């Protein structure tokens, strides 16, 4: 990664192993849940294109994630040359395939800076939100409170999913404003719909405690 | 396309 | 974060993956009790919106939680917009814009501009303000997620008192989020849910008595 | 806490959180054994009043020992006013309680420096002290060797919990002179008086072996 | 490893407890699984051909292993001296020597000869070829150590496609040490050992279509 | 810890939590075996009476054993007081005061007081002193808790001479706290109390042969 | 340890205990195994003879092994004393025995430096050298493949014990031209003898596969 | 009131 | 005398 040292320059780093380690181990536990984008993204903070494809490659498993992934950095690297037809970066130089680390530590510090770090770090992230969308097990229409099951963890479920579905905020609104109180039991239904219209999640939670 | 998995911020 | 470097100069860091972890783990295993916002108030410890959205965007369950949660901050942000609006129009050439409910949370803001306004003389402390909704919502949280009913702490027949204080205060802090809680009414109901013989012995320790004393005298 | 630079001056650092990891553990594991007073104090070096508040408060349970805590801290707060009656520090700001950070950091700096954090630090101990005194579990009067312990578990006990009662260094002394000897089982006891008077600990315990 | 001081100097390291200990468990779990060697790539950043030289001797079993990668890095040494020959002469006083295939695995130089060519201007970066050789090697090693072929990755009757496109991509990376692997022949393997409703969804889903929308057409 | 900052500076540094819980974990889990004194020696490194004084603070059990450690710190400390005594009266203006053994031990000085001791031109290693003390009284209850004597170590009828010797040189390491242990008594000891074989083997070996090859005989 | 500041001075640092306990926990995992030699020369890396002293001392067992390694550091300290009869450094200053760390510091950053860390190091390994020699638990003679072992393990041990028996390339390549051949398997022995004379280990273990 | 837990120094 | 372990390297 590219980090400012204490004297003021933009130095470049060695990517940490307790970075390595932590990358792996969240793809490991969290498979591709969608809190593993988020870390991700916290992960990669200043890095290059080549730092990218560290954390990346270093994955074990999901070889179908992967291969997905591939072929939407190379779909945003093809607008990336249609929109834009020392060097210029094409699409193989920002996703580090054709570019080498001098040349992407000089494109992230030139003045103006060309941030392809960032913008490799956007196409992945573009990836792994397609992804994660496709790898959600169940959709919000199946997500129903069982008979037994307590309300608060029947919304965990239904706002995990709504989160790993990744649809627009009204989309959103919209669902949990009816999908949201259909879908439970049979008491906490009645309750909900007794409490009456535009009820905040947390009155909702707190009539069926 | 998706609409992405950031809770807060952006 | 921004942190001062050895040169006097106020820089930002990448949040580290110590901290990331740490936050993530407390969330796993504390859920929400009390404690867990002390510790988030100390891991996000100079960090700009984008450190705090991080944070809690790393969270992978509790969603619901976190769905209340934006909502508070989205109730603030507003609050802020009311109390503190920005005026429409051209921006001194050598200053920097006013920010809105929208850039405190770190949601219309760019790094540089959070960083701008956290190092500023005079600063504004964005970070700061954000945390503060944050640890509003955290602590609505909290209170919701209190199990039992301070009214439902009653010292066993062959209970210690110590026990019996400790599930008194603890059940009380969850139920409001803080530790302040010498109220009359919380004092009284104290010595009242004590079993007969520590509750007379109590009473005849006299009014005003500190809890030293009053853990000793049950001993 | 406030830590010296490479440049030589004072500069705040947030506090670790492999400090506070560290805390909480030892309140978890140890309880309020009195090695954890000394502990403490080595977590909270160059600590201000917020960080010693933040260590205090992300303690979890022990919530009685942390309320008798609260009160130690006003009692000390108010005599500190009473002595005591850029703004000057009160009781409140030294707890932190009324201060903010930046004062904290001002006060600690200041040339004369003003240490609230060693201060209030001062107070937070002395309330631990007498959390541990109130909190050892058997007096040393009924710190006897069992029948079939051994000499050196038995002095173990008697000097731990001669640490936890927390009396002056005589009547520590005291208690090893006569209530030591006495309370040994009859073997150890009968080949202890027939050392003599004066022996020192090395000499008992070798005698017992 | 030589890495840059905050004065702007390159200077160098000792290796790293961390990364010692690092790439010792990367090599007893992993073993010779294909991403054992991104991984090394990683902790083997900025390193000598000391540094280097120092992971693979703490490498303490698969030492048939050991021994074919030093036959390979014998191999590209003895290319590196066809290719890149250095004069049996005199140097200049202020200049440095040129270095020989056992320069460049640090087997007839010391450590100062090596930050010198690694820190001269233009730089000879020993380290960097001496880690292409050590990856060369590696790369034969998984290549050896896959234990099933990519003829045997068919589709289970009742199992998910997805399932069997991980371990076909999977066995695929192991064969070949590589994840570029979209090749004619291999893309018609893959579509033939489906299973046949998949297969005839496939084959109905047209030519060139992109491996996202063939794991959808068979969810 | 008294450590050297990049400017050249001697300064103080808080003592750090994994030196602390590395001292701890040591106590805990090596009681008092003879290693646990290099460790020590190793973990206050650089280490002021103060710091000395946290690493023997922060050990919970063993409390017998730490009041043998605070009677041998009194005693070497009235020891300093007999050879070194200081002259009551007056400090020069730009002076420090001399060290009495209270000073050392860290109980009637205070940190700026160690440190200036530390720091002087010439320096005067109070931290080391109180550690030479300490490491005596450590050695002592070492010597103490030596589980068996050596001469109750004799070699198995059907065991190896290699355990033989580990569990000779180790018993005896722990009954005189140190590894210098090449005494014509101790050697004649080694070799009588052997099987009657590898007695015989090493008889005939001759004298002042190495324990090299006296492993080598028994094999 | 010597390690040089970003200043570009040279200063002395205090062993890390993340170092001592990475000693510790090898020493105890892999006894002797000949990868501890390479690990110790990297865990010493810059270290003065008082660190190399540290390191060897925290060691609880293998008491033989390092009393033998005391007596290889006396000889190669006597042969030091031969060869060469500010102070100049003698055989049992370069070992730490008689030396202050203040002098070792001194000759190690004098220019000319006198590394005698990399000296006594030199020393040690050589004494762990012959250790690991004496302590490989088979022969390579003695190396056969089991019935129903896979050729790889059977080639993993046999380079390991070759590794431990250290042992000039000449007689390791002697070794494995036809004892490795001829201890294999009556199988992979046919196999191997039926594939001809050079051939590669890549190539045997090919074949047996 | 309480004489304190530091064994050792002050 | 041995002749060492370090297989890569001097
Ligand atoms: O109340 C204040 O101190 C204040 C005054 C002006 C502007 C912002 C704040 C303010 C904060 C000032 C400093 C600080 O550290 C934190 C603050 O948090 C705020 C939160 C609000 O909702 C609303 C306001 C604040
Ligand atoms: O191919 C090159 O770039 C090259 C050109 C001249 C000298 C060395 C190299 C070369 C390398 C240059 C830069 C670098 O980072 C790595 C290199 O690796 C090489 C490996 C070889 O076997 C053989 C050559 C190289
Ligand atoms: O013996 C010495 O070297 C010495 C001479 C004068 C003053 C103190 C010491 C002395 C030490 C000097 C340097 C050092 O690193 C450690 C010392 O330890 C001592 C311990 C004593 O009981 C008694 C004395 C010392």
């Amino acid at each position: 990664p590219i980090v400012q040292n204490l004297q003021g320059q933009m130095v470049h780093q060695c990517i940490s192993p307790r970075t390595l380690n932590a990358w792996v181990k969240v793809v490991e536990e969290k498979a591709f849940s969608p809190e593993v984008i988020p870390m991700f993204s916290a992960l990669s903070c200043g890095a290059t294109p080549q730092d990218l494809n560290t954390m990346l490659n270093t994955v074990g498993g999901h070889q179908a994630a992967m291969q997905m992934l591939k072929e939407t950095i190379n779909e945003e690297a093809a607008e990336w040359d249609r929109l834009h037809p020392m060097r210029e970066p094409r699409g193989s130089d920002i996703a580090g395939t054709t570019s080498t680390l001098q040349e992407q530590i000089g494109w992230m510090t030139h003045n103006p800076p060309i941030p392809v770090g960032e913008i490799y770090k956007r196409w992945i992230i573009l990836g792994l939100n397609k992804i994660v969308r496709m790898y959600s097990p169940t959709s919000i229409l199946d997500i129903r409170q069982g008979p037994k099951e307590p309300f608060r963890d029947y919304v965990d479920r239904f706002y995990k999913t709504l989160r790993a579905e990744q649809a627009s905020q009204e989309v959103k609104n919209a669902a949990t404003e009816t999908l949201l109180v259909q879908n439970a039991n049979p008491d906490c239904k009645t309750i909900l719909k007794a409490l009456g219209p535009g009820a905040t999640l947390e009155e909702m939670m707190t009539a069926c405690q | 396309s998706p609409s992405g998995v950031f809770t807060f911020g952006a």
